[PDB]
């Protein structure tokens, strides 16, 4: 496997033409793009220690129905939430390793590792706020659509809508929500080459408005935005890639409110913490199995 | 104090600000956050939680029955615009720079808007302008009309005070923000703003332009809103969030304030001109009705002791040729419809996986064509994808299915010509989902009534509405393509579609089928007879009476509650689709009121008999 | 919402605490409360003249 | 009558009948505590 004869250059101008890979073989496409800095160690620490109160995705708001993604989510969960309280408790940074045992996962030490490093690269900013939602990159985002075209903001405001109204459903709520399986289809790793960027996700962020702001500049109610939102629709994102990446390269720094840093989170000795976690509101959920078992035993003594 | 609250009275985003009130004292409204205004009417005394789609800064009440008030928008266009009736009947685009005093002196109809280099004057029948007072750096800050008949008063950014009588000095003070309050009897101007005076000049203007400074006593620092009341009071709403009611033969004595729990302050007020009553809105947008004498009289006395192509040619085409043929579908329909071509939109419909919604559709439409329901299939998902609710509601193919077989011959267009089906036409019909809009379908029904109120009258007397909806619905459900005629129906679709301009046709349409038949109507009891009458081959000249519709739909002036009042949405955005409230929540009142009694006394029976296991607890 | 009752027992309480019986509706006690917020912002700033 | 120098004081919140019960006390204490003070100052 380790044998990187292929440049990623060559990859990066095949993401727009090729798009990403066979999702069979991705495996080694993938981390070969995105730089997973992978040893013996780390790993099995995170295996060894474990689990749990926190996984409100099994069976309290998401089941798991197979074991492939049951029992191996399990681990994906376990390391990562043991690794960082951030993930333990948080939503949108549960989301991505929730798709990541879904698409990868089988792949354990990609999905996870595929994941620290999305923490590290483009996750940066995605907490910052907690229990809440990471207002920095709402913020960035309007900034970004403002300089985008401003008829949209001067509107938009004008009828009182805010960030997260018009933002979250790619951004601040995690970037899949808004996509299906197939539409966001390893969205991860087209824009992998776009890591680099601030980040290119930002764009996109801004593309998923801008774009949309002929049906946007038609709201005038919140509940009109709501169903935009909700809806989840996949709208194209392939011309969104590329509309973002084009909004990078006309875009300088100097619009951009966020900064990010230059994060190649790549150690043979050491994985990063993604710093970032208000750890003074974190760990704390619960799943008391119990709840209900003795409801279930109360009903039983009376039998 | 009566309290509303629109949250209920049509959920929506509201936290309702502005209220103001008409002078037959009927009409109501508010302006609402978006900038929209709900309008709300007695007589029929319905809860008429209607709105006008406007991004509104002033509602001026206009003595049209109908109102069609004159809406200052965002834009500055003045919109004449109700929701009685709805219609938009006039966009009176003129003035650019925000209008803040719109007013109408109704003595004999005289509309003035204020913008700051314009204060203009409109002729209300026509919204015709007869004077622009356009002065150059006047920057006018306000200007009100001395409704005795008449008078302009205006005032320059700059605090200077001068007066336009019609038929051809100052305060002082550089307020930034001024509101000019004109008594009823046009004896007293009162202004007030961001300094902390009642500035009464007088008009009986013994004092020219100038304005009598007097300080607002106690708390008042500043005001948001002045009004005269009832007869020489003037109200204030102080920046205190307080009202005051000041007497002008004292100054100030003051008569009333009074805020319910004063920790709920007041954002702005207006009276109804029956001065009994004022409601006052909080700055969490609740109004409280108050009658305003009883107010008065009780502080006032407890208080007193403390100390090809063109619509045209095809509409004549489409007529004397009659219909046109399939291969032409694309250009006929998207030049009338307005079809964006939106086939990025459309495709990201088409392609996502299993569709659990229409499987499946054999069960209840048992056409045994396994490509024919797979065409419906496709067409029904994406519908479905777009807006779900469109599969609640899982009677949908009804109306797919002649889609599906006539303009099936270009998929993304089917969908589009279906939305603009249910953006624009079909436009009350997700009200009552997942069941018949029957509410909503009231907008036919009245319909009914208009073309023929015999046969309505009738069909009310015979079919007992509910069934009289369902018989409506099921013809609206496809159209009249399983009724009237499988092919030759289509006169009336490539009539409406001649007509996109015109969205209420397809309500005029079905109901000229009902006008059609008359007394052949008549003896129906049920809609089990008549909704299977419809599809009798009669001869049903079609052409004949669409057109018959067509001059009908054009005889009654539009001040008809027809429930929902269909708007232009014949255009989709590109792109991506355009956004579209699909869905329910409306009140039908008397079974909420007779499930809220039933569960009280469910509750109460319960109760006691739980008191009685008193006798349980023992065993424990 | 219930921000401000839990305020209101929080001023009667604290109020009391320095025996200022409050024998009133709570209507107003947001008075009492600025009064006391200001009053020992008041004397502090009265007993700092005095030290200086 | 309280509500004289409430106003005086800028306490900019509502009155009530029951209002000197406790107003008497706390209003007489936003002129002094150390009322001194206004003399605090001249020193």
């Amino acid at each position: 496997n380790s044998l990187p004869n292929m440049s990623v250059h060559k990859l990066r101008q095949f993401l727009q033409k090729h798009k990403v890979y066979p999702d069979k073989h991705r495996a080694f496409i993938y981390k070969q793009l995105l730089e997973l800095p992978l040893n013996v160690d780390n790993f099995a620490t995170l295996v060894q220690k474990g689990l749990y109160p926190s996984f409100k995705d099994l069976y309290r708001k998401y089941p798991i129905s197979d074991s492939k993604l049951y029992q191996k989510m399990q681990t994906i969960l376990s390391c990562l939430a043991n690794f960082c309280d951030l993930f333990g408790e948080s939503d949108q940074f549960i989301q991505i390793a929730f798709p990541f045992v879904k698409l990868f996962g089988q792949e354990e030490l990609l999905a996870f590792e595929i994941v620290l490093c999305f923490a590290h690269q483009i996750l940066q900013n995605y907490f910052v706020d907690f229990p809440h939602p990471p207002l920095d990159l709402l913020q960035n985002i309007d900034e970004i659509i403002k300089y985008n075209d401003p008829i949209l903001h001067q509107h938009l405001k004008q009828h009182n809508f805010k960030f997260v109204d018009y933002i979250w459903p790619f951004l601040s709520g995690f970037f899949t929500s808004a996509l299906d399986k197939e539409s966001w289809l390893q969205l991860i790793d087209y824009l992998i080459t776009y890591n680099d960027t601030p980040e290119l996700f930002m764009f996109i962020t801004a593309a998923f408005i801008i774009y949309f702001k002929h049906p946007l500049m038609k709201l005038k109610s919140k509940d009109e935005l709501e169903i935009f939102i909700s809806r989840q629709n996949p709208v194209s994102v392939n011309h969104i890639i590329e509309s973002g990446f084009s909004l990078l390269k006309r875009t300088p720094i100097d619009k951009i409110f966020v900064k990010f840093s230059k994060i190649l989170p790549l150690s043979k000795t050491s994985y990063n913490q993604f710093t970032n976690y208000n750890v003074f509101n974190v760990a704390h959920q619960e799943t008391e199995a119990e709840a209900k078992l003795e409801e279930s035993k109360h009903k039983i003594r009376q039998m | 104090c009566d309290v509303i609250n629109f949250k209920t009275l049509k959920k929506g985003n509201w936290h309702s600000f502005k209220l103001q009130f008409d002078s037959k004292g009927a009409t109501y409204g508010c302006l609402d956050q978006a900038g929209n205004v709900t309008l709300f009417y007695l007589d029929k005394n319905r809860y008429t939680n209607v709105d006008v789609q406007v991004d509104s800064s002033n509602l001026t009440f206009i003595e049209k029955p109908t109102g069609y008030l004159a809406v200052s928008n965002a834009d500055c266009s003045i919109s004449i615009y109700s929701i009685l009736s709805g219609k938009l009947i006039q966009q009176l685009k003129w003035h650019t720079f925000k209008i803040k005093k719109l007013q109408v002196n109704h003595m004999s109809g005289y509309l003035l808007s204020v913008s700051s280099d314009n204060c203009t004057i409109w002729n209300i029948n026509t919204y015709e302008r007869r004077k622009s007072f356009f002065v150059k750096n006047t920057r006018y800050a306000q200007g009100c009309l001395t409704p005795a008949g008449e008078h302009l008063i205006t005032l320059s950014q700059n605090g200077l005070v001068e007066c336009h009588n019609t038929d051809t000095e100052e305060i002082g003070l550089k307020l930034k923000q001024a509101h000019l309050d004109i008594s009823a009897e046009g004896v007293y101007i009162a202004i007030c703003g961001d300094s902390n005076y009642c500035l009464i000049g007088r008009l009986d203007c013994q004092q020219g332009f100038d304005f009598e400074l007097y300080e607002l006593p106690n708390n008042i620092q500043s005001v948001k809103k002045i009004k005269f009341i009832r007869n020489s009071l003037l109200t204030l709403l102080g920046s205190d969030e307080k009202i005051y009611v000041l007497s002008a033969e004292n100054n100030m004595e003051i008569v009333l304030c009074f805020e319910l729990p004063s920790r709920k302050g007041i954002v702005d007020y207006d009276l109804n001109i029956d001065a009994k009553y004022l409601v006052v809105i909080s700055t969490l947008g609740e109004k409280y009705v108050y009658d305003f004498h009883q107010l008065i009289a009780n502080q006032k006395k407890h208080q007193q002791d403390v100390t090809f192509l063109d619509r045209e040619k095809l509409r004549e085409f489409l007529s004397r040729f009659g219909y046109f043929p399939e291969k032409h579908r694309v250009v006929v329909w998207n030049y009338l419809l307005k079809l964006p071509s939106n086939y990025e939109a459309f495709d990201n419909l088409a392609r996502k996986g299993l569709h659990p919604n229409y499987l499946n559709l054999k069960s209840t439409f048992p056409i045994q064509s396994d490509k024919l329901y797979y065409r419906t299939q496709r067409i029904l998902s994406c519908l479905a994808h777009y807006c779900p609710v469109f599969a609640q509601l899982d009677y949908m193919p009804a109306f797919v299915f002649p889609f599906v077989k006539l303009l099936g011959t270009n998929e993304a267009f089917c969908f589009e010509v279906i939305l603009s089906f249910l953006v624009q036409w079909g436009q009350f019909f997700f009200e009552f989902a997942p069941n018949p809009p029957v509410s909503y379908l009231k907008a036919f029904m009245e319909l009914l009534e208009y073309h023929e109120p015999q046969l309505h009258a009738q069909l009310n007397q015979n079919i007992p509405h509910t069934q009289l909806f369902n018989t409506i619905w099921s013809s609206l459900q496809v159209v009249l393509t399983d009724v009237l005629k499988r092919e030759d129906w289509l006169c009336f679709i490539d009539f409406l579609v001649a007509h996109s301009e015109k969205p209420d046709l397809l309500l005029h349409i079905l109901v000229a089928y009902f006008t059609y038949f008359k007394r052949h109507i008549i003896s129906f009891t049920t809609g089990s007879q008549l909704l299977r009458f419809f599809q009798q081959d009669h001869q049903i000249r079609i052409q004949n009476l669409l057109q018959d519709a067509l001059e009908y739909r054009n005889r009654t002036p539009p001040r008809i509650p027809q429930a929902v009042v269909l708007q232009d949405n014949l255009p989709l955005t590109s792109e991506q689709y355009p956004i579209f409230n699909f869905y329910p929540k409306f009140s039908l009142d008397q079974h909420k009121e007779i499930r809220e009694q039933i569960i009280q006394e469910e509750l109460k029976a319960t109760e006691k008999k739980r008191t009685l296991k008193e006798l349980n607890t023992l065993q424990q | 919402s219930l921000f401000n009752e839990r305020k209101y027992l929080l001023l009667r309480k604290k109020l009391d605490e320095l025996h200022y019986t409050q024998p009133l509706q709570i209507e107003s006690a947001e008075l009492v409360d600025k009064l006391l917020n200001d009053l020992l912002k008041t004397s502090e700033g009265f007993q700092k003249l005095k030290n200086k």
